[PDB]
């Protein structure tokens, strides 16, 4: 679907004309928040040791990418399910219809949605998301790994999620929009389209993470 | 492992 390719293309041009090393920056010129992203991942918890790992959308939905390699989502309804099957395969379900063979994955779902109500923050609870475009579609997460420095999701609209644990900076990118939104320590936020990043530059803070998040991306290709 | 707590 190349959204990956043209991800790792915009990081690339962008890295490459070194944007931190320039007469004089001008990130916030680079601004523009008609490209905050519909989605990003709010909140996570990893027990892949055996059941997965457990996810909060931006939106209140949940998901889970099991150990099986199959995935189970949650809509903000209560009710609406969407699973898919290790080769992609997606099939639309309620909570209320009840099928058998995935009610053990259902309860692990909602102990998971349990488990992040209670015990974590929503990450970027003040960012009000873009609306989405017409039949917009809700995402699962495609892959996921973390290193000793990050977590890194890849969500199946093509955007990658980077959440780095010293600092709690985090970085959402969006190939379609051709943006990276910041978030900082101190929880602020900002969304930069990456050729604009180019034309003005940023601090030296970000030109480090989206060096980090290239080799991230090439990580990602590398496992395909 | 986890993300950030309340």
């Amino acid at each position: 679907d190349c959204h990956l390719s043209d991800m790792l293309q915009q990081l690339h041009s962008v890295n490459a004309s070194k944007p931190s090393e320039r007469g004089l920056v001008r990130q916030e010129e680079a601004e523009d928040p008609a490209c905050i992203p519909i989605f990003w991942v709010s909140k996570w918890v990893d027990y892949s040791d055996k059941y997965g790992l457990g996810y909060q959308l931006c939106d209140n939905s949940v998901g889970v990418l099991f150990n099986d390699s199959t995935r189970l989502i949650l809509y903000n309804d209560g009710d609406s399910l969407q699973y898919i099957e290790r080769d992609g395969t997606e099939s639309y379900l309620t909570v209320s219809s009840h099928p058998n063979s995935l009610m053990k994955k259902i309860t692990l779902l909602k102990y998971f949605r349990n488990y992040m109500s209670e015990h974590l923050l929503k990450a970027g609870a003040n960012i009000t998301p873009r609306e989405g475009d017409e039949l917009a579609r809700l995402p699962y997460l495609r892959t996921w790994f973390r290193t000793r420095s990050a977590i890194i999701l890849h969500l199946s609209n093509g955007s990658v999620q980077i959440n780095f644990f010293q600092d709690h900076t985090k970085l959402i990118l969006c190939p379609l929009m051709a943006a990276v939104t910041y978030i900082d320590e101190k929880r602020d936020f900002r969304t930069y389209r990456l050729s604009l990043l180019e034309e003005y530059g940023c601090c030296k803070e970000l030109a480090s993470r989206l060096r980090y998040a290239r080799t991230m991306v090439d990580k990602l290709l590398s496992s395909r | 492992m986890q993300s950030t707590p309340l």
